[PDB]
RNA sequence: CUCCCAGUGACCGAUAGCGCAUAGUACCGUGAGGGAAAGGUGAAAAGAACCCCGGGAGGGGAGUGAAAGAGAACCUGAAACCGUGGACUUACAAGCAGUCAUGGCACCUUAUGCGUGUUAUGGCGUGCCUAUUGAAGCAUGAGCCGGCGACUUAGACCUGACGU
RNA sequence: CAGUCCGCGGAGAAGCCAUACCGGAAGGAGUGGUGGAGCCGACUGAAGUGCGGAUGCCGGCAUGAGUAACGAUAAAAGAAG
């Protein structure tokens, strides 16, 4: 009875990142991703937008939290043991900071694992998909 | 387009052939004038007690009964299965209303 | 282009079996015969006789005089052209089974299963394509 | 008069087989299993058909304030909106389909945001 | 001691096992001295030329 | 009549207690509950205690007149 | 009373019925003693001349026959279980094996549908029985399918319900 | 299984096999396919009358698995039949 449609859809957002909170802007990725701004027309398939990150580096933790924030990842080994990354020193590589943030708040199924794909963290002012042509998107929600 | 509210009846913008549930009209006869709450004649679209003013007919097509269902139930180690027959009625109508 | 009944059926079309061969009752495992019967299948009725030659297996013997017995009623039989046959069908089933004791340590027995096998060839012309 | 057990059992036995057809493994093949995998199929079976409602009570939901907030109000205001107009009777599922239908879930926007001023 | 199996293994978990199984076809080619096949650097089972004839038969 | 049309009054045969046989009715244990002297005969009736035990007053004849009102 | 004979049966009909459709045999035991499976061409043998591949065994033709969709491993020939072929599928997947929903493919002989087979993804979801205060349990039983398998009979009995 | 009706059947019974049909369920029909000689429906009567379990019984077939082994470490090799 229900209208469902066809994936037909491809469409490219460039989120920026600078000044504003982790967190925040991950839930609005994360909400970008899951399909929840259009009709979100299925569960059953992803019908989200691709997302292109930028300047992710200048992202912001708003408490004490770039230190003593901690990033606990266990490689399996004995030892191997809470291998805590935690700080601003994981932004080394900020770009997964932001991943990890989205995929926490991502489903954890085979569709779950599944759109991650999309989510493309760029923590320079530059990004390639310019051949995508991305559309702009504002950090602000309402 | 628009589907009957299955509540009762009640609906809005269509012309199709729909089943739905039993209408203690029985044959071709009803002839049925339902209210409507919404419309797109026109593609002007109108609603609310603007769709107490429009009312749509449709004529009663047949009584029948719906494809079989069983009612099964169990719970677990206190021996206690059920199972039982059933099967919905309804009476289909054609729609031709304003 | 039918009958009245199956009693008529039964009399009127005798229903004959092209290609068919099987060997009953081969003293042998099936499950080490299907090894070979599957190298064979599906390939040209000589690759068949050479394939079946010096694959180096005890079930390769019965599994030739079959394939033979299949072209033979190829040919005999069935009016079919020799360079066209080829093994469209060969499959192996298993037959009855020997049952035997044999004894084992501190006074138990145990049973021990000789299987049979049922070993069958089908070929055709390949004139399919 | 004896009476063996004979037909009737074989008749039971394959009527549960022959329900249990999409089934893996010997949930589709062996008796004892197939009406065991029954069992738990029928917990379910009762389960969902009133379920099933929830879920598609959501899937409308869920669809409606997307286009809610395309249009920046939200589900919980715009419900309100086209309640605080007493007129508005439809069900969700018929704010669905005008959900895909853009200009009429768009004066239903307009008719509700005129009702919470 | 005396280590067993626990549960009976399935049908296709047995097959994934015996997916190795597979008999590899000898790589067969033909006598360039006769008729029939032979087994390679080996001689012509059918004439027994290896270059000259090789084997009696 | 044609003997086919005979049929006993209705209520004047009941049929048995197939206790036993299943979950419609009467399942596991039969009527019996779970455990106990309810296993094969054996008991008939005293509390297996104390018999309620009185004395006793005792004689051994009698010998009664038929009776005409 | 019934080794034995006849007659009869709301008695059995090949796991039933005597243990035996025959056998106190085979087999087990030094012994006293224990102790089995049972069956079915077809009307009639007309029981397959002859030919083919193979030492055979087995099989394909031909004939006989109403049927060889009966051929002597000879009525039917269910299930487990083993295979051959075809549809749909499957090699970033976490899984009591299903349940509802949506899509993709296939098909149309109670069947073009509120369809049948399959399938991808989403949500949901602690085998069964028993014994238990409490069971998914890491508590018991159980390899799987078949088939045997447990609330009966008796009596000039006692007691109750219903019916005549 | 029995009594009495109604009947069916080598233009083919029971049994077996598929099946989207039917009743509220135990169930029961339609059609097709084997099968080849007896059998359904109604009313009544009597029962050895409904199985998943009992480390149940008789039976067949699985898993372990092409795995452990092939029964003294007194070895065997070439020709020829
Ligand atoms: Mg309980
Ligand atoms: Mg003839
Ligand atoms: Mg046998
Ligand atoms: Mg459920
Ligand atoms: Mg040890
Ligand atoms: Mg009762
Ligand atoms: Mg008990
Ligand atoms: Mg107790
Ligand atoms: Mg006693
Ligand atoms: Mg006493
Ligand atoms: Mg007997
Ligand atoms: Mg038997
Ligand atoms: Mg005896
Ligand atoms: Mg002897
Ligand atoms: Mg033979
Ligand atoms: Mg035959
Ligand atoms: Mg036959
Ligand atoms: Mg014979
Ligand atoms: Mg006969
Ligand atoms: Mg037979
Ligand atoms: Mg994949
Ligand atoms: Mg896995
Ligand atoms: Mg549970
Ligand atoms: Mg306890
Ligand atoms: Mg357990
Ligand atoms: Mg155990
Ligand atoms: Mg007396
Ligand atoms: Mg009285
Ligand atoms: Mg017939
Ligand atoms: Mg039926
Ligand atoms: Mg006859
Ligand atoms: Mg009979
Ligand atoms: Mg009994
Ligand atoms: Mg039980
Ligand atoms: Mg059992
Ligand atoms: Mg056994
Ligand atoms: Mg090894
Ligand atoms: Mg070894
Ligand atoms: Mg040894
Ligand atoms: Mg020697
Ligand atoms: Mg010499």
């Amino acid at each position: 009875k229900t209208y469902i449609p066809k994936n037909d859809e491809q469409n490219w957002v460039v989120v920026d990142a600078s000044g504003v909170p982790l967190g925040r802007l991950a839930t609005l990725i994360a909400s970008r991703i899951r399909g929840k701004h259009r009709p979100d027309f299925t569960p059953n398939m992803i019908q989200g937008d691709f997302v292109v990150v930028i300047n992710a580096a200048q992202v912001a933790l708003t408490g004490k939290k770039l230190d003593d924030k901690v990033y606990t990842r266990y490689t399996g080994y004995q030892g191997g043991l809470k291998t805590e990354t935690a700080r601003e020193a994981l932004s080394k590589h900020p770009e997964r900071v932001i991943e990890h943030a989205v995929f926490g708040m991502l489903p954890k199924g085979r569709q779950g694992r599944a759109m991650h794909t999309r989510l493309k963290v760029y923590a320079g002012e530059t990004h390639p998909h310019s051949a995508q042509k991305p559309q702009v998107l504002k950090t602000q929600p309402l | 387009m628009f589907a009957i509210i299955q509540t009762g009846g009640k609906q809005a913008r269509v012309s199709e052939g729909d089943v739905i549930r039993v209408e203690s009209l029985q044959g071709e006869a009803g002839d049925k004038v339902e209210l409507k709450a919404l419309f797109v004649g026109g593609e002007q679209t109108v609603f609310g007690e603007d769709a107490g003013k429009y009312t749509v007919q449709a004529e009663v097509v047949e009584h029948g009964r719906g494809k079989k269902i069983y009612i099964r139930k169990y719970k677990s180690g206190v021996q206690y299965r059920r199972r039982t027959g059933h099967r919905q009625n309804f009476t289909a109508i054609k729609i031709l209303g304003i | 282009q039918t009958f009245r009944n199956k009693k008529q059926r039964k009399q009127q079309v005798k229903l004959r079996k092209p290609g068919f061969a099987v060997a009953k009752y081969v003293r042998m495992s099936p499950r080490k015969v299907r090894l070979v019967v599957d190298v064979i299948r599906g390939k040209s009725v000589q690759d068949a006789e050479d394939l079946l030659r010096f694959i180096p297996r005890s079930a390769s013997e019965p599994v030739a005089k079959v394939l033979n017995s299949a072209k033979a009623n190829a040919l005999h039989n069935d009016e079919m052209l020799e360079d066209r046959l080829f093994v469209k069908e060969a499959y192996v089933d298993a037959g009855p089974t020997l049952k035997r004791l044999i004894p084992r340590a501190r006074g138990s027995a145990n049973i021990i299963k000789k299987r049979t096998s049922h070993i069958t060839i089908i070929v055709a012309e390949k004139g399919n394509k | 008069p004896r009476a063996k057990t004979g037909i009737v059992r074989r008749r039971r036995h394959k009527k549960v087989l022959k329900r249990a057809k999409g089934f893996w493994g010997s949930r589709s093949k062996q008796y004892r299993n197939a009406f065991q995998t029954l069992l738990n199929a029928a917990t379910y079976e009762y389960r969902d058909r009133r379920n099933k409602k929830r879920d598609f009570r959501r899937l409308w939901i869920q669809r409606i304030n997307a286009g809610a907030r395309l249009h920046g109000m939200n589900y919980s205001t715009f419900i309100n909106g086209l309640k605080r107009a007493n007129i508005d009777l439809n069900r969700k599922v018929l704010a669905d389909i005008a959900a895909r239908e853009p200009e009429a879930f768009k004066a239903l926007v307009d008719a509700s945001r005129n009702a919470r001023q | 001691k005396h280590p067993v199996p626990k549960k009976k293994t399935s049908k296709s978990k047995r097959d994934m096992r015996r997916s190795h199984h597979a008999l590899t076809a000898p790589n067969l080619t033909e006598c360039p001295q006769c008729h029939g096949k032979k087994l390679s650097h080996h001689i012509c089972p059918n004439c027994g030329y290896y270059d000259g004839r090789q084997v009696l038969a | 009549m044609k003997l086919h049309d005979l049929k006993p009054t209705p209520g004047s045969r009941k049929d048995r207690k197939r206790v036993g046989r299943g979950p419609g009715g009467t399942d596991k244990t039969a009527g019996r509950g779970h455990k106990g002297q309810k296993s094969r005969s054996g008991a008939g009736k005293g509390a297996f205690f104390e018999g309620g035990r009185s004395r006793l007053i005792a004689r051994l004849p009698k010998r009664g007149f038929n009776n005409v009102g």
